[PDB]
């Protein structure tokens, strides 16, 4: 519903920061019960990739304060829950995870040359399993591409 | 077209033809719509005089099967008379085996099951018919079922059978159906037979109402539509 | 070594069955699947349609 | 081919009859899907509903048919035969009860059933009836059954079950589900019917359109599942 | 475009309502039955179409007595109805004599069924050619009847698909003294030779006939037995 | 022969899932390379039947 996303982003723009770690697995099931619904095919769609842009202002938390993304399996759980309970024809809202997941090569992109290589490699496990799932639509097989190069 | 003859026979995609158009007898037939309120059940017929030789009170169409069943058939006239004996039958075999009145459900199942006889065999045509059935009790409520010329019977809040079946429950479902006791329903239902057809094709029809619920305390009976008259005075100020 | 006869003309459609279904993968030889999936292709499932009557 | 153009029920040339193999779609003009699922000490109907209209009711569309208090049914294809089939097997299923003092086990039903189905078949001047049926019960040293009646009097039984429209690719599903041999712990049969459906007709929807039965070695009776519980199993089955 | 229905004869040749049955019938499931020495073999061969189907609900090999075994090659929605027939049949039988009916006598009646069927003018007759066999009185006997109201006596024989295949088969490998267990081998033999690849202990169904009784043999002994037999 | 006229787009009415795909295998995938098929030696794929609706 139209006003889900509103309430939860709009007046959860504080909840970053005060919180440690807390809204994003509590957060968890508010997305979960946000992306069971597509109704007004851009409202839920735009405003759930707006609380995934939380979710990358907390993948600062996630790959920064606590321990270098462990939390993925966690995270890669809700987005299991979120790519595999509602399974839209490939469509209905999906068109946030374009979004969602250049924004998380560029997150990745942008964290994988001063700590480590490892948790970038843990995100491309992850988006292969995300977009071997997904297709060949847009740039994240072209992402596919820069990422085995980044495996070489 | 085949294949067409016999209620017996399928066709090579494998449905009878003769139901079909048996069905589609009726979509010839008057108007006749149907719907419940919280506490009653509400029938209205658009008839129509066929030129200036009736006598405004013949052949109505609202039978009145049990004490607090009646019918608001639509079709073959003669057809639907010898299937409202079927059903009054039906209901003395209950009332006369169980000493209480008839349940709806089951009085609709028996005819179904009669009907959809009519249908099977060779040496029968299926009916011609398509009717309504109302009811009331108190430890039930209002129930309102319907049956085709094939058989299938089940429940509604509202019907319509004759031509504008879609043309009249595009505008029955707008109706706020629950919250209205049955009195409004009536020049509801007044006003809706009374949108359809007013001029173009015929010359002019005729309404009648058939009423069930709690304020007949479990009767059935027409309306005294004379009384209070709500029709017309309404109908008039409908077309604008 | 299999029963459920197969004549010529079945045996060279499990041929080219296979040996397209392999190369429209990009592959150079079929690696024993694209046989076993032209006997679960072309058999092909005794009718369907009816199993009365027999 | 024909040629005899089909009118009663004779045999054709070459050899077959072609009566029953048009009664045989007669399901299929009947717009529905079935399926049926033994796994374990439970068994499992799923079925939806065509519902276009709001002003028609919800309550009486169930197809999902309560014979005995140990024997639930689903029927396909049109609905006045299978109406009419099921007054029958509640009928003979009552006297069973009369005659012979115990209550009746599902496989004979099937039998009777598919025996008035032969005889609809054998005479003529008699439409045979065309709509399928697939039971579900309950027996003492043998766990749950689950069987299917054809309009053409042929009676089987066995795991997983689907009939309809659309169940070739059911059935594909069924093969390709069941082949792996875990057990199935009653939610598990649960999930893999809501998801077989899922599956083949591509849906993903409301609790309020599929109507389930489930019977159980617990709780011997057939039982009708409500909005709330089917809402808990589907968002349970939802990762 | 003749005969058309049951009730007249052709212009020369016969009744086209019964040949179609016949070919209907030759179009069906194969079986095979060997008459031997000391007791007789039946055999059929019941594929399920899918992988769901169980074989535990449809039984093709049946018993009408105790000592009568009976198989068929055909409809078993028909099957089923002839069968409960020869059952009511041979207790009417067995309620007048106080005795055990003979095959020869059951062969009879349901002959008479099949022809009272088979007789004028609106119902088809029985797509379902019968093997009817026995130990009455020491000496096992077989007898094959048919849709036309017909029937014979064997030594062994088959039907359905290929049985002159099959046929040609049994007067080569068969013969007429045996014992049992060779009649089974050379039974399961035959119905090799004609049946779809993967023969296991389901997809056939084998009951005997001893001098003891009949006998429906179970998944365990078929599968004992047809562990490569040869 | 050359009356034949062409669609605006790809996407004249939608519904390419299997159409782009498998239409592009059976036209232009062996015409760019005869020699993958010539790994087997079979003409390229003999068409399909578009039926349904
Ligand atoms: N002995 C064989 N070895 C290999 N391939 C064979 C053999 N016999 C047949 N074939 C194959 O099967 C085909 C047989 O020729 P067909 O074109 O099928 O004859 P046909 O005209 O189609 O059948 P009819 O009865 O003449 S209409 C050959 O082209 C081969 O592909």
């Amino acid at each position: 519903m139209a006003d889900g996303g509103s309430e939860r982003a709009d007046g959860r723009i504080v909840k970053m920061e005060v919180d440690y770690s807390a809204t994003v697995d509590q957060r968890l099931p508010e997305c979960a019960k946000l992306a069971k619904e597509g109704r007004l095919q851009e409202v839920i769609e735009t405003l759930l990739s707006l609380e995934k842009q939380t979710r990358t202002a907390s993948d600062m938390v996630s790959t920064s304060r606590i321990l270098v993304a462990v939390v993925k399996m966690c995270y890669e759980a809700k987005e299991w829950d979120l790519l595999n309970e509602n399974i839209m024809l490939l469509s209905k809202r999906r068109s946030q995870l374009k979004q969602a997941v250049a924004k998380m090569v560029q997150q990745c992109c942008t964290y994988v040359e001063e700590i480590t290589d490892l948790p970038i490699k843990l995100r491309l496990i992850d988006t292969l399993r995300m977009v071997t799932e997904g297709k060949i639509y847009v740039e994240i097989e072209r992402a596919r591409l820069t990422k085995t190069l980044a495996t070489i | 077209t085949g294949y067409d003859l016999s209620a017996s026979t399928f066709s090579p995609d494998g449905r009878v033809f003769q139901v079909e158009y048996a069905m589609k007898a009726v979509e010839n037939s008057s108007t006749a719509i149907g719907i419940r309120c919280k506490d009653g059940v509400v029938f209205g017929v658009e008839k129509l005089v066929l030129s200036k030789l009736y006598e405004e009170g013949s052949n109505k169409r609202l039978f009145n099967v049990d004490r607090h069943v009646g019918m608001a058939v639509a079709g073959l006239l003669a057809d639907a008379r010898s299937l409202a004996d079927i059903a009054r039958e039906e209901a003395s075999n209950f009332r006369s085996n169980f000493g209480y009145n008839i349940p709806l459900k089951h009085l609709a199942d028996r005819v179904a099951m009669y009907v959809h006889a009519y249908t099977l065999y060779s040496a029968v045509r299926p009916f011609g018919c398509s009717f309504m059935l109302g009811s009331y009790s108190v430890n039930d409520g209002a129930q309102l079922y319907m049956i085709d010329p094939s058989g299938v019977s089940y429940g509604y809040w509202g019907c319509a059978i004759g031509k504008a079946r879609q043309a009249a429950k595009t505008e029955i479902e707008k109706l706020q159906m629950k919250e209205m006791t049955c009195r409004d329903i009536v020049k509801e239902v007044a006003k809706i037979i009374y949108i359809v057809h007013d001029e173009v094709k015929d010359k002019a029809f005729e309404l009648e109402l058939s009423w069930v619920g709690e304020l007949t305390n479990g009767r059935h009976e027409i309306v005294p539509k004379d009384i209070r008259e709500e029709a017309e005075k309404y109908a008039k100020e409908s077309l604008k | 070594a299999r029963p459920d006869k197969i004549s010529g003309a079945d045996i060279n459609s499990i041929c080219q069955e296979s040996g397209m279904l392999a190369v429209r993968e990009n592959r150079y030889i079929v690696l024993a699947k694209d046989f076993e999936k032209a006997y679960k292709t072309v058999i092909k499932k005794d009718e369907q349609e009816h199993e009365f009557y027999k | 081919s024909a040629g005899f153009d089909r009118h009663i029920t004779i045999f054709s040339p070459e050899g077959r009859l072609y009566q029953v193999e048009y009664a045989f779609k007669a399901i299929n003009q009947g717009g529905l899907t079935s399926v049926a699922v033994r796994g374990k000490d439970c068994a499992v109907i799923v079925t939806q509903k065509k519902v276009p209209d709001k002003l028609l009711d919800s309550s009486t569309v169930t197809h999902l048919f309560k014979i005995t208090e140990n024997i639930g049914c689903v029927m396909t294809g049109m609905t006045a035969d299978s109406r009419s089939q099921v007054q029958r097997a509640r009928y003979e299923a009552a006297n069973w009860k009369y005659k012979y003092g115990y209550e009746i086990p599902v496989d004979m039903l099937c039998k009777r059933i598919a025996d008035i189905s032969q005889v609809y078949t054998q005479n003529a001047e008699m439409r045979p009836l065309g709509c399928c049926m697939i039971l579900i019960g309950i027996d003492e040293e043998q766990g749950p059954q689950v069987y299917k009646c054809d309009p053409a009097g042929y009676y089987c039984g066995f795991k997983a079950t689907a009939a309809g429209v659309k169940q070739t690719e059911s059935t594909s599903f069924l093969e390709k589900k069941v082949k792996k041999k875990f057990d199935w712990t009653f939610e598990q049969t649960v999930e893999t019917a809501i998801t077989c459906l899922s599956t083949v007709l591509s849906i993903d929807f409301k609790p309020s359109e599929i109507e389930v039965g489930v019977v159980t070695v617990e709780n011997p009776k057939f039982r009708i599942l409500t909005e709330a519980e089917i809402d808990a199993h589907l968002v349970a089955l939802a990762e | 475009g003749y005969s058309f229905s049951l009730t007249t004869f052709s212009p020369s040749g016969k009744l086209v309502q019964i040949e179609y049955a016949l070919a209907a019938v030759a179009g069906g499931a194969p079986s095979v039955g060997i008459k031997a020495a000391n007791g007789v073999v039946l055999a059929t061969e019941k594929k399920q179409k899918s992988i769901l189907y169980d074989e535990r609900s449809v039984h093709k090999v049946e018993p009408i007595t105790k000592h009568i075994g009976l198989v068929y090659s055909g409809m078993g929605p028909d099957y089923r109805v002839l069968v409960h027939r020869a059952r009511k049949l041979a207790q009417q039988y067995y309620l007048v004599y106080q005795e055990p009916i003979p095959t020869a006598q059951l062969v009879q009646r349901v002959a008479s069924v099949m022809q009272e069927y088979t007789q004028s003018g609106g119902v088809r007759p029985f797509g379902v050619s019968l093997l009817i066999c026995g130990w009455n009185e020491g000496r096992p006997y077989l007898f094959q009847s048919d849709p036309s109201g017909a029937y014979f006596a064997w030594k062994a024989t088959a039907m359905g698909k290929n049985y002159v295949n099959g046929k040609t088969f049994l007067e080569k490998r068969y013969n007429e003294d045996l014992e049992l267990e060779d009649a089974i081998h050379t039974a399961i033999l035959t119905l090799k030779e004609s049946f779809e690849g993967q023969m296991t202990e389901d997809n056939i169904e084998v009951g005997i006939c001893n001098e003891a009784g009949f006998r429906r043999l179970t998944p365990t002994e078929v599968k004992d037995y047809l562990a490569a037999i040869a | 022969s050359h009356e034949d006229p062409g669609n605006v787009s790809y996407s004249e009415i939608g519904g390419l899932s299997e159409q782009i795909r498998e239409l592009r295998e059976v036209i232009e995938l062996p015409l760019t390379n005869p020699e993958l098929f010539q790994r087997v030696g079979i003409i390229p794929p003999k068409g399909c039947l578009l039926y349904g609706p």
